[PDB]
RNA sequence: GCUUGUGCUGUCUUCGUCCA
């Protein structure tokens, strides 16, 4: 579903599909967010009901994401060449 | 080991000329060594020292099997070919020209 | 330490139960799922203030699932302990390593290390106690405490006090 | 604040197609998902033709929000848009 | 699970030393300081509250959850019972059984008095709303007393502690 | 596991009556059979087969 | 260049960052698929038809409205506050022909793409209504005249009781109001079309529900859609022409491979 | 600029609707000055960072936003798709909520 | 419902705030150091602890778990390691912006080298653009060469000459006027000494510059700690049956880690500083083409076979890139492709699917009270006949393989179950030819199931698509879920596409044969009897069954 | 007494198919 495909369906208007055909039939991933740093480095256990990011030093403030798992590669991607992609889940104005 | 079928191979591995052949059947058996895990512990005869290797036909293709070649390569370890053969009648969808 | 915090809960609907008791049904389940829970950020939620009249506004329906997302906020009254703050509390078991308090639903350990050691544990007694020569502190007793560290668990929270320093035991 | 007052409402009275299509998706969704049914269905059983049904004689019980590009938005009910 | 109104609060760089939970300092942490907003976003103070006043409140609260649904027609155990949840039941009758075991006033108009007296007073008008709560729920009886257990008090001098405190031993029933 | 898999096969009735197969999927009654010319599979029951023995073509019943 | 562009709620075209584009889509805030080629009937033509088609006059005997046409025939003649109407929607027709001769079109194309096909509600009334043969209309003069200034009141494309609002939606409507009232003239409508009452009223109705359907709807994205009609032709093709001058317009080249001016001199 | 790409599209003898052009020329004329369509018109606009990438000198891009420290809003639609989430736009524009109201009836 | 439960909120991502990443931050996120290059332990399997490929860094393998979050290789995302540089080295993307930096303040005290006492300052102040506002000060305080003692009162100043700062490769040279002509001294600025300048940089002095002090700070430019990816980031690959690769970023980092300890071990045992000099230019070769391997003026990074390495900032750019490859554009399920056929005997918005295709895409169904036996019915067909079902879907999400149940007949389904059924008859599905020049190259189709193995479409549909039947092949695409199903037939369906508003007229008619036979038929002398005139009344379906006269 | 096994490389290069 390449690029030109994706501006079609922008022009017939139709945002679920694209998000449908973009996420459910592909890569989709889920991921665990800190609420302070906004950074993918929560460690997660989730059948031990655990969750902490160890840099902000919380255990609360915690959110889970439903991405792309090329996303989730970019922003590691983008980390490990010094870059901080902070994701949030709210807006400041 | 695939989840295709093993029952037309031969002794030697090999299947032979004139059986009929579906997609992912094996056609080609071949197992590679493996050092043996801690099943030294007690399995008389059923303690794993292989890995599979196998050739399975294509998928999407079916036949019948037409000629099997079995020679030494340069090196000097064996060295198979597998010929499958099928006729294809033209249907709906098929592409000539003038 | 009781206080009034305004609190404000996610609540999730599924589309079986959009009918006219959506409202009161979303209260009582607000109610199952906050009444008595101890949450370590805020200590222990006990009562929910004019729990029949809690607006609960316009559900947002959650695209590609059906399922109404709903904002409830709600006043509460919450008790927390602090670390280095005096309460009373009532001793609830003995045992060599120390005496196990409670504290409304917390429960306090307090270590031999932080009892001074003239309240000598007695085993034979019946009941068993820490006692001295003009104090018996054992089950069942009146007992004022010092809390000192306060430990966090997911839904739990536990505390550690002292009675070493004065104003403080049997009472 | 953000919210818009009903005697101030100043887009269309109109259903939009872009409504039109997420409202039947939603209203299709939760009728297969066991919501109660405010029309008599004859002898309907797709979730979509009963949406539909539902949409035509004003019974969708769904609101929409429509959002300004400044923030604010208006809230409509889905029986006080007109619908084609 | 439940989530305070407010929010924010991202990362930065400098480490303050006002951060850590502690009694004694009067740093209550950021969800407990001395201003809070309401859901209208106005200002608002922090609402401590004394175990008379809080076995106050939880008593109407329940005793109206209780009348409201019966179909609007005292008991301590049925009350607990008339909440859900088996947990919820076992910490209500802990709570309730606590604050009978250490009930310093169990009458409204008494506890209308103590606060009162603990609000209006000119010397309380600079006390923290913990410290308040602090003295009406502990029965302390002297100024040594009240210091040693309260060490915030000992920084404010200029409070009439003794008076208050043989005030607050009067207003309580023996 | 059926006794019948991976064995040759000879169809007796319908519309397939007397083509050479081999069972590659046998889960209820209904075996699926490879055909040996025509390059397809088929369902068919079990009612109408002939498991190959070392003595002629046998029944289905009368084999397993 | 184009993706982040959409029709918002107020009627305005806007980027992803709220900056306005086009305070009114197309200028007219109507969908592409919803307009088709009409004539405008005030633009062409001399003043001597122009007046023969549109003026009448209830004084002069021989250049009213026919006797066979119309019931009241006879208590027409010498009415003032109804000539006073007549002069009213002449002098609005003067104008709109002005204003569409000098200002829009000054080399008098008048074939231009709005929306509502007037012509084929038209002939839809005549064929329902059966407004074949010669019977007189009951149709009043000023019930024409208020029903198409009432009409002219209705077309909304912005809401709102705003000044600046107002004069955006009276902006927007100019050119098919002079359509409008072209098509649907007294003379017109009595001797050409032949229309009854009931009929009037249908295509009044009709006019304003299909204008209310030809509105562009908010969340379009526009901005693909001018992206992919614009490079579609570019796809199937002495001054440079083509895709090099399609490539040297939208790289805004300083040096362009064949400049020139066009000088145009004094009429003498 | 109008009157030049309407000559470049009508020459061949097609036809395109005047507000397609429109809009193309309101684009490009916006800002108070010429704006090409390429990565030096499109790409030094106040946009998002994650928007502008995607067309070209991604890299660039990104390691600037980094250095300035950029806020992306997450408005746009590239924003929205590469995060696999509901776009505002077409049936994404607004919000659909629960009417509780009418369903005491 | 394809993730294990979380008890975390579930939101959505509002806004993404881009900045640099502290050495603070750095070791902070991380949960171990790499010190070791050495890959594996002794060659026996369990890779060694410290090393690149860490049990801790995350599970790229089936049967083992994280050590890290106890999850397994499906839901682990990966964690971080760091690890420590002897000497601080330039980051390459940001040596340009380093070296205008070192233009903008003074070298000795760290301070701009005006203030806002000159007008003009104060104006490239005033814009509140953090890149505008440093291109403007730049601008400014380029031409001042000389810190200023006391003022143009004393500023803070340390009164030297500002030198000029000229890049040539990764090293930059300040050639300073020392104290007309004289002898100038063109010394190499080390990256820690233009990270202990821009140490002492205030705030404010920070903000001035375009910089903010929380996210994006002037020294984080200089790499002192470099975080490790995690194996997710860079995962081996099985070349043959037994030997598998490494990935180039991980030779490269066993590359840095070598040229690291070497530097270490230098300056601890003896410490000759030409051979200083060599190790650390090393070092900071590596390091830069570990992140971008086409630096112009210099030789590329090349492996033992003499391609070229591949670097972080190639994965990210072209058609190939992350972004353009994997994010804008990408390969996806319940999709379809084969040979288009024409069919005159199909209505306009239908599509002919081979019986093939329609039993290997599936849609989701919701078993409700409407449609439990059809359901059921469906799953006692099985998944080879047609019409027949490929899984059930419990509410917990197990799916049932309905090929390898041995009891599918003995199924019984509850409601708020899935069940994957076949594609059947008027189940929309989008159609599509590539190139898509328009929105008209995506349509949405009603499916009629039927034999041979091509796609059929009504020839007036082919204008659009811009198809023909000489070999061109299209593609399907199925959609999952009720929303996307109304969609489609409310918004992409083909009769609503039939006036396009590229020219505001239709872009479908009648074409070859029926054109020209609708020219014969309609000729002034074309006659016909009365039995062919009742076939062909027949043959309309909107016929309503009254001949004319 | 006897029970059916559960998956796949990477990177280049060349030749092709349908549009353009
Ligand atoms: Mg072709
Ligand atoms: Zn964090
Ligand atoms: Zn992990
Ligand atoms: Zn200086």
């Amino acid at each position: 579903f390449g690029e030109m495909e994706r501006d079609c369906m922008i022009a017939h208007g139709a945002a679920g599909f694209l998000k449908e055909r973009l996420m459910e039939a592909s890569d989709a991933f889920r991921v665990h967010v800190c609420g302070i740093c906004g950074l993918m480095s929560v460690i997660a256990n989730l059948k031990k009901n655990q969750f902490e990011c160890r840099s902000c030093k919380n255990k609360t403030n915690i959110y889970q994401l439903h991405i792309p798992y090329a996303a989730k590669l970019l922003f590691q991607e983008l980390m490990a060449m010094n870059i901080a992609p902070r994701l949030y889940t709210e807006r400041s104005g | 080991l695939k989840h295709g079928t093993y029952e037309k191979l031969d002794e030697d591995g090999l299947i032979a000329p004139g059986v009929r052949v579906s997609g992912d059947d094996i056609i080609i058996g071949k197992t590679t060594p493996i050092p043996p895990d801690t099943e030294e512990l007690g399995q008389r005869t059923k303690y794993h020292t292989k890995r599979d290797a196998s050739t399975p036909l294509r998928s999407t293709e079916n036949g019948i099997v037409d000629q099997v070649l079995l020679t030494t390569n340069q090196e000097g370890l064996k060295f198979v070919k597998v010929r499958m053969r099928t006729t294809k009648v033209p249907q709906i969808g098929d592409k000539f020209a003038s | 330490m009781f206080f009034l915090k305004d609190l404000s809960l996610i609540l999730t609907l599924h589309p079986s139960y959009f009918g006219p008791q959506m409202n009161q049904y979303l209260r009582e389940k607000l109610l199952t799922d906050v009444e008595g829970t101890c949450t370590g950020q805020f200590g222990y939620i006990v009562t929910v203030l004019d729990g029949m009249n809690i607006d609960v506004g316009k559900g947002r329906i959650i695209p590609g699932s059906g399922s109404a997302e709903f904002e409830v906020k709600y006043r509460a009254v919450v008790w927390k302990p602090f670390k280095g703050e005096v309460v009373d509390a009532i001793v609830s078991n003995v045992s060599p390593i120390g005496f196990f308090a409670d504290v409304g639903p917390l429960n306090v350990f307090v270590s031999t290390r932080l009892i001074p050691d003239n309240l000598v544990y007695n085993p034979s007694n019946s009941p068993p106690a820490y006692m001295s020569n003009d104090e018996l502190i054992t089950k069942g007793s009146k007992v004022r405490l010092k809390v000192v560290g306060t430990r966090t668990d997911v839904n739990e929270i536990y505390a550690i006090g002292s009675i070493k320093e004065d104003f403080l035991g049997a009472i | 604040e953000l919210a818009i007052l009903k005697e101030e409402r100043t887009t269309t009275p109109y259903l939009t197609k872009y409504e039109r299509a997420r409202i039947l998706g939603t209203r299709a969704l939760q009728i297969s998902m066991n919501a109660p049914v405010l029309v008599d269905i004859e002898g309907e059983t797709d979730p979509l033709q009963i949406a539909m049904k539902e949409l035509s004689q004003r019974k969708i019980p769904l609101v929409i929000r429509r959002y300004l590009p400044d923030g604010s938005y208006e809230d409509w009910g889905c029986d006080e848009l007109i619908v084609d | 699970v439940s989530t305070s109104t407010v929010g924010a609060r991202r990362r930065r760089a400098k480490q303050q030393v006002d951060d850590e939970e502690n009694a004694t300092l009067l740093r209550l942490g950021p969800e407990f300081a001395l201003k809070q907003y309401d859901h209208d976003g106005n200002e608002h103070d922090l609402i401590a509250l004394s175990l008379s006043e809080s076995r106050l409140l939880i008593r109407e609260a329940l005793k109206a959850r209780s009348r409201a649904r019966n179909g609007g027609v005292i008991d301590d155990d049925e009350l607990a019972k008339v909440t859900s949840g088996a947990v919820a039941n076992g910490v209500v009758k802990k709570t309730l059984d606590y604050l009978n075991t250490f009930a310093r006033f169990k009458d409204e108009e008494t506890c209308t008095a103590v606060d009162q007296l603990l609000h209006n007073s000119s010397d309380c008008s600079v006390l923290h709303p913990f410290e308040i709560a602090q003295l009406s729920s502990l029965g302390c009886e002297d100024v040594d007393e009240a210091i040693t257990l309260i060490p915030s008090l000992a920084a404010k001098k200029e409070v009439n502690l003794q008076r208050i405190l043989d005030e607050l031993n009067r207003l309580e029933d023996p | 596991r059926d006794p019948t898999l991976n064995k040759t096969v000879k169809i007796r009735q319908g519309g397939y009556k007397g083509k050479i197969g081999i069972v590659k999927e046998a889960n209820g009654d209904r075996f699926r059979v490879e055909l040996h010319n025509p390059n397809k599979t088929i369902p068919i029951p079990c009612s109408f087969l002939l498991i190959e023995s070392t003595h002629g073509w046998v029944p289905y019943e009368d084999f397993v | 260049a184009l993706e982040d562009i959409m029709v918002h709620y107020d009627g305005t075209t806007r980027n992803s960052l709220g900056d306005i584009i086009q305070f009114l889509y197309g200028e007219d805030g109507l969908d592409g698929t919803q307009v088709e080629r009409q004539t405008i009937d005030t633009i062409p033509g001399s003043d001597k038809a122009f007046h023969k088609r549109y003026y009448v006059d209830l004084m002069d005997e021989k250049n009213s409205i026919k006797p066979d046409v119309i019931e009241y025939a006879a208590d027409i003649l010498g009415d003032v506050e109804l000539q006073k109407e007549l002069n009213s929607e002449y002098e609005q027709l003067v104008s709109d022909r002005k204003f569409l001769r000098e200002i829009v079109f000054v080399n008098g194309d008048h074939n231009w793409p709005l929306p509502v096909n007037l012509r084929r509600i038209i002939q839809n009334a005549q064929q329902i209504f059966h407004l074949d043969r010669a019977k007189a209309s009951d149709l009043t003069i000023p019930e024409i005249i208020h029903g198409v200034r009432d009409l002219c009141k209705k077309l909304f494309v912005l809401r709102g009781e705003n000044e600046l609002i107002k004069e955006a939606q009276q902006n927007a409507t100019s050119l098919f109001q002079c359509l409008v009232r072209a098509r649907l003239a007294t003379r017109r409508i009595l001797e050409e079309f032949r229309l009854n009452r009931d009929a009037f009223e249908w295509v009044l109705g009709t006019i304003e529900a299909q204008f209310q359907r030809s509105l562009v709807h908010p969340g379009e994205m526009v901005g693909v859609i001018a992206a992919q009609s614009i490079g579609e032709p570019a796809t199937q093709m002495n001054v440079t022409l083509g895709v090099p001058r399609l490539k040297e317009i939208l790289n805004v080249a300083k040096n362009i491979k064949t400049p020139a001016l066009t000088v145009y001199l004094d009429r003498e | 600029l109008y009157k030049e790409i309407l000559n470049v599209i009508a020459f061949d003898g097609s036809y395109v609707n005047y507000r397609h052009m429109a809009l193309l020329v309101d684009v490009m004329t916006s800002r108070g000055y010429l704006m090409a369509i390429t990565r030096h018109g499109i790409n030094r606009a106040d946009t998002g960072a994650l928007m502008r990438c995607s067309f070209e000198e991604t890299v660039e891009i990104l390691f600037e936003a980094g250095a300035a420290a950029e806020l992306d809003d997450c408005r746009g639609v590239s924003e929205n798709v590469m995060l696999g989430q509901l776009a505002p736009m077409g049936t994404g524009a607004f919000d659909v909520m629960i009417d509780e109201k009418l369903l005491t009836s | 419902s394809q993730f294990p439960y979380s008890s975390a909120p579930l939101r959505s991502v509002k806004e993404v705030q881009f900045g640099l990443l502290s050495p603070e931050e750095i070791r902070a996120i991380s949960v171990v150091k790499i010190e070791y290059p050495e890959i594996m332990d002794e060659s026996r399997q369990r890779p060694r602890e410290g090393g690149l490929n860490d049990p801790k860094l995350g599970s790229i393998d089936r049967n083992f778990k994280c050590q890290t979050c106890g999850e397994g290789m499906a839901e682990c995302p990966g964690h971080f390691g760091h690890m420590e540089l002897a000497k601080p080295v330039f980051h390459i993307g940001f040596i340009p912006k380093i070296k205008k930096v070192c233009e903008c303040i003074c070298m000795n005290c760290g301070k701009l080298l005006l203030d806002e006492t000159n007008p003009t300052m104060a104006q490239a102040i005033r814009i509140r653009d953090p890149k505008k506002r440093f291109n403007a000060v730049w601008q400014l305080c380029k031409t001042k060469m000389v810190c200023e003692a006391d003022a143009p009162v004393s500023r803070g100043g340390c009164g030297n000459t500002q030198p000029v700062v000229r890049k040539d490769g990764m090293k930059l040279w300040g050639t300073w006027k020392k104290s007309r002509d004289a002898q100038p001294e063109r010394k190499l600025l080390t990256p820690g000494e233009i990270l202990n300048v821009f140490k002492h940089i205030s705030p404010e002095d920070c903000f001035r510059l375009g910089f903010n002090e929380d996210y994006a700070r002037p020294e984080w430019m200089i790499i002192t700690v470099l975080p490790v990816p995690p194996p997710q980031v860079r995962p081996s690959i099985a070349m043959d049956e037994t030997t598998q690769g490494q990935d180039d970023l991980t030779h490269k980092l066993s590359d840095i880690l070598k040229a690291n300890i070497n530097v270490q071990k230098l300056e601890m045992d003896g410490s000759p500083q030409h051979i200083i000099n060599e190790v650390e230019q090393l070092l900071q070769f590596h390091v830069a083409t570990y992140m971008d391997n086409d630096i112009a003026g210099q030789p590329q990074a090349l492996q033992k076979s003499g391609r070229p390495v591949k670097a972080i900032r190639a994965r990210l750019k072209g058609k190939e890139g992350r972004l353009r490859g994997n994010l804008m554009g990408k390969r996806v399920d319940f999709s379809a492709r084969t040979v288009i056929s024409g069919d005159p005997n199909l209505e306009l918005d239908q599509v002919g699917v081979p019986i093939s295709i329609a039993k290997t895409l599936s849609y989701p169904e919701t078993v409700t009270q409407y449609n439990i036996h059809r359901l059921t019915e469906y799953v006692r067909n099985g998944p080879n006949e047609h019409p027949g079902a490929k899984y059930v879907i419990r509410d917990n999400g197990d799916r049932i393989d309905l090929r390898y149940h041995k009891r599918a007949g003995d199924i019984v389904l509850q409601y708020g179950w899935k069940v994957e059924r076949h594609l059947m008859d008027d189940d929309p599905v989008l159609f599509n030819r590539q190139p898509s020049l328009h929105k008209m190259s995506m349509m949405a189709h009603r499916v009629k199931v039927m034999p041979y193995s091509t796609f059929r479409l009504n020839l007036s549909v082919t204008s659009p698509y811009n198809a023909d039947f000489d070999g061109d092949e299209m593609n399907l695409h199925v959609p999952q879920s009720e929303e996307t199903r109304a969609e489609l037939s409310q918004l992409c369906a083909v009769p609503l596409q039939i006036v396009s508003p590229q020219s505001n007229k239709p872009v479908m008619g009648i074409v070859q044969d029926t054109l020209c036979g609708v020219r014969k038929m309609t000729l002034r002398d074309t006659f016909i009897e009365y039995e062919q005139v009742m076939n062909m009344l027949f043959w309309v379906p909107s016929w309503d069954g009254v001949v004319p006269q």
